[PDB]
């Protein structure tokens, strides 16, 4: 699994090099930003039963098809993986913020789910709709300015951003 | 490839669960730590040529059959020379990518995993290794705490040596 | 799904065999039995419009708060009655499903199996689901087996709510 | 597995409906037909060995190549495995007959099987053609006149037919 | 399929390991005695007509009803005549591959592993194919080590049937 | 699994037929010349590690990409492997010419092996080069005139390269 500072190490032994000055200026400011992170992570994490509720809630609004009886999350057995894979892709989304790299998210939520969803009839255009709904309130929540000590966090939310939208590209 | 960080997210994904506050404290001890081993390498690095080199001519000087005996085992050709400073620039390397990682994992997984097959199979002594990276322990120049991290990975390497 | 007919067959497949004499009493049972749940089901079915409204506005009696507090969860707006009302036919739906299929087995697959993830997820009350189950047990006029058939199924979905 | 009743439940879950009264009606027929149907059951599995080594010596005899030194039911082992095959096929039929449905004999025996016996070099039209010879016999002893009260098996036979057919189509 | 020499290899594989002492061991005796078997073989394979045509002739003697009884088990007819013969040969000439084998393998692998289940299907009787293989054994011809080889598996496939 | 004399049963079997004698001939000459197979068998195997070594070694003198960082035998682990692979093939070479049949390599090492390193991104040329590295050090040793009864082993050395040759064209 890497975390930011494996990743940079990784890439750097593929090519024999040290890692760079610039590289290390880099890793310097995502230390420096290090409560920030956290802060991200534990607002999601606190979070998490409402950020899945409320995206599944407005998900089924604009795709009332699901719901419809014979659609994919008709039954109360398929609502309920439909709203365990939402949990799980935002759980592996946290983990990715946590350490700054999206392989824990690649290697064991997102590689092979694209043909896992084909086999089991799982429209991943739907489950990417839901991914970029959790992804606006978990922005939202995590970039919230109540409560916390002021500064600028829009890095962070950049990143976090990326780990939604990679879960989303990766389903369909 | 595994750190305290990745290792408090894979204690959490083994239980299905989110981080709990005890892998959050990992990640406020980690960032508190950081910069320390991110300095200590750029340290190293800088003088990566430098300690390679001096490493190098310690080994030939404490085990001189390596510079003269024939074989391809040995630095008493100009390619055997070139493969032996290779050798060490790959440990210190390491060690530069353990104090940016906080910890072993990318010694273990780039060096460490195979090292007494590859020592076996090519008839390279571990002993000529401890001595380039006791060189680097003693010639890195660093201070106090960034001393003692470099040398924590330094002896991790001699210790699978030996 | 399954159903004793279904379970007899994976009987005699789990021990690779064809099936026994006591295997075909099975069928002999559930086609001696098989008409009554269908009339049952084909009662309540005519009678779904009245079943389903009556028992909405039974919940709505006992819980008023349902149709006066603003939120998703309640039947305070049109929408919400009415996805109120569409979950309480699901249940008359499943009930005259096992009363055809001789078993809990339709209701097991599409609606217990998840429930309580649902409601917890979505904040909607079981006990209001247990007052639609026995406005409709009150209310749907059969008789001695037909009656005791669809209660089986109302009192089953009653007892995975409560 | 699917019963004919839960069958035409699950289709009827799909689209979100009751069950219809002519889908009732054709259920009650199912059901005042049951003593047949059980009849179908018992006869065919109290036959069963004969039914298979009949349909086999007939297959033999039509594809002499499957016998010959070097065919696929040449050696004892690939005699064995090929009669076993046969009786494992009959067996699911049964199966289908019994409970009125043949989505045990799809999810159980044949799904998957065509892509089986490609890996293994088993001619499936010849498996067909022993499925098809078991399809005669199991219907001239189910129809069969002798020993039972006298009234009118058709529709059980053609259901019966289906499944047989069903498992040729399927192996080929 | 497996033989000394296979499970020899075998064992090794097992282990992910070379082949031992042991093993060699294996292979010196193997080609010490092979001529042995496929000399025997070859003396068998060129008197096979007379031996099967003889042994056919030999059970329907022991078995009268065999070549009078009206079934499809039966060799009453041209067909069932052929059958049998035809089954004969393949019981002699597992015998000759068992001998070039050094083994039973062969006659395992093709003849042996099901047995029992056609005989079963078919209705044909071990007991007529023991008497086969005792008429080969007592008109084979064979002397000394090559008739002990060739009795070992005419018995081993008596044993198979009894 | 087959020796050369199963082999020899396996293919008439599959005709029907006795094994003829110019095949008793041939079954007869591998049988004399049995001491001088034991030898190659124990010459390889007594210097399978240097063996593997030394085509090791050249191997990556010529194919200097695979041991610069990034290359596929680069890290200690991946070298590790790599020599491994070495050991293994020509562990299922000696099998080979042990039993005088290729199918122990053929069903145990070879078969999948090409798409485990399409899988893993292990070049199979290189692969390939390494075995044929081996085939020219195992022939050298196994045909050295020097301690041993002076005879013709040619048949044996051609049976030998047919071994390497056989693994070093499945792994591409
Ligand atoms: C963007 C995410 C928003 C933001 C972040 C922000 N945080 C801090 C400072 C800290 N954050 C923490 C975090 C925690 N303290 C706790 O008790 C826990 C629970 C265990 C957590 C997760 C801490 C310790 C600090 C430092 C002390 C403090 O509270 O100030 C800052 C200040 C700068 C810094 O990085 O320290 C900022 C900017 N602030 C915003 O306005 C964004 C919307
Ligand atoms: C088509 C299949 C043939 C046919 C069927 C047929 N069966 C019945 C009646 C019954 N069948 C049974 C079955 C069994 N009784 C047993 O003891 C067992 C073994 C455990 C079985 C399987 C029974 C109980 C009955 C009812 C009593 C009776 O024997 O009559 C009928 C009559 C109509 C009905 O459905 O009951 C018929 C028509 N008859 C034919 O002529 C077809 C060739
Ligand atoms: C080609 C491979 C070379 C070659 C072979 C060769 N070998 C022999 C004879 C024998 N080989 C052995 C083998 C062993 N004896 C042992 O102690 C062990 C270790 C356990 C082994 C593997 C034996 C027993 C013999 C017979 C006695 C002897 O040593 O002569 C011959 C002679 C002919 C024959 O097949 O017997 C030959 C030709 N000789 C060469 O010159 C090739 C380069
Ligand atoms: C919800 C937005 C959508 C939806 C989802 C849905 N998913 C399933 C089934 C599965 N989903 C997964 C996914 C994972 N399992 C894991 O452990 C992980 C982490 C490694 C992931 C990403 C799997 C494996 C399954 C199959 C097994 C299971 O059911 O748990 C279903 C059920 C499908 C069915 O027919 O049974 C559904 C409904 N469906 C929608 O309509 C939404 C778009
Ligand atoms: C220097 C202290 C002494 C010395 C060195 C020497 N080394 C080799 C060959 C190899 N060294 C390695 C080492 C590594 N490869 C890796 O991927 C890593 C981890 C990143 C390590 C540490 C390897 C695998 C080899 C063999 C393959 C190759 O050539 O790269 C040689 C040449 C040996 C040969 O037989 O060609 C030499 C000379 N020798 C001395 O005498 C010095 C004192
Ligand atoms: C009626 C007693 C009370 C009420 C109902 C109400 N329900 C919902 C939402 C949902 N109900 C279900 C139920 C099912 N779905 C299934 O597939 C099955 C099995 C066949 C069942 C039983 C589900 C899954 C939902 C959520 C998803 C959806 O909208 O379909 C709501 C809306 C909740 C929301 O947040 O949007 C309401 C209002 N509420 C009351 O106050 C009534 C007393
Ligand atoms: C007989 C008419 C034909 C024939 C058949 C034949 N089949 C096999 C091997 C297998 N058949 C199956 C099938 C199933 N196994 C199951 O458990 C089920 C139920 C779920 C089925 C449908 C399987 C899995 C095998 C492989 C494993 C085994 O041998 O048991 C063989 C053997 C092939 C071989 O080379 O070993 C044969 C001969 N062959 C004919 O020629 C007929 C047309
Ligand atoms: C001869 C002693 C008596 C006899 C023989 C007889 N056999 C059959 C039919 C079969 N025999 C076999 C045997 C084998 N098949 C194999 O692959 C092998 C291993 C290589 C063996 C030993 C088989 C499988 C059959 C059935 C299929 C086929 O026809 O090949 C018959 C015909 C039986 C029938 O019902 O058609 C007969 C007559 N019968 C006697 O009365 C002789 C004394
Ligand atoms: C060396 C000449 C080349 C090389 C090899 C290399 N191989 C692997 C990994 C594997 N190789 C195998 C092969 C087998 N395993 C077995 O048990 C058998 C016998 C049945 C065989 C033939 C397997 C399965 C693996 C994967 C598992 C493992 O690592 O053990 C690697 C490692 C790849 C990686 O990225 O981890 C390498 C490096 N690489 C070269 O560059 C040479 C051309």
């Amino acid at each position: 699994m890497f975390d930011a500072f494996t990743k940079v190490v990784s890439q750097a032994d593929a090519r024999g090099a040290y890692v760079t000055n610039d590289q290390i200026g880099a890793l310097n400011q995502l230390v420096s930003d290090g409560n920030k992170r956290i802060d991200v992570v534990n607002r999601i994490t606190s979070n998490a039963s409402t950020i899945v509720a409320d995206a599944a809630r407005s998900l089924f609004a604009d795709q009332p098809q699901l719901i419809a009886p014979g659609g994919n999350a008709y039954t109360s057995r398929r609502m309920a993986a439909c709203l365990r894979d939402m949990e799980i892709i935002l759980r592996y989304v946290t983990y990715a913020i946590f350490t700054g790299d999206g392989s824990v998210m690649d290697d064991r939520c997102l590689n092979g789910l694209r043909e896992t969803y084909v086999a089991l009839g799982v429209p991943g255009a739907s489950v990417a709709q839901g991914v970029s709904k959790m992804k606006q309130a978990a922005i939202a929540i995590a970039n919230d300015r109540g409560g916390i000590t002021q500064g600028d966090c829009s890095s962070l939310m950049s990143e976090l951003s990326g780990y939604f939208d990679r879960a989303a590209a990766a389903v369909g | 490839m595994k750190t305290p960080m990745t290792e408090a997210v894979a204690a959490a994904d083994s239980q299905g669960r989110f981080l709990s506050s005890s892998e959050l404290q990992v990640a406020f001890g980690r960032f508190r730590q950081a910069q320390a081993g991110l300095s200590a390498a750029q340290a190293l690095s800088e003088n990566a040529d430098s300690l390679v080199d001096g490493a190098a001519q310690a080994v030939y000087q404490k085990f001189p059959y390596t510079t003269q005996m024939q074989g391809d085992n040995y630095a008493s050709t100009p390619e055997g020379k070139a493969k032996c400073a290779r050798d060490i620039g790959y440990y210190l390397r390491m060690v530069t990518y353990c104090l940016i990682a906080g910890g072993t994992g990318p010694m273990d997984d780039y060096l460490i995993a195979g090292i007494a097959e590859i020592n076996s199979t090519f008839e390279l002594s571990p002993s000529w290794y401890v001595e380039a990276l006791k060189y680097i322990k003693a010639n890195h120049g660093l201070s106090g705490d960034a001393a003692v991290e470099a040398n924590s990975y330094l002896d991790y390497a001699v210790n699978a040596l030996s």
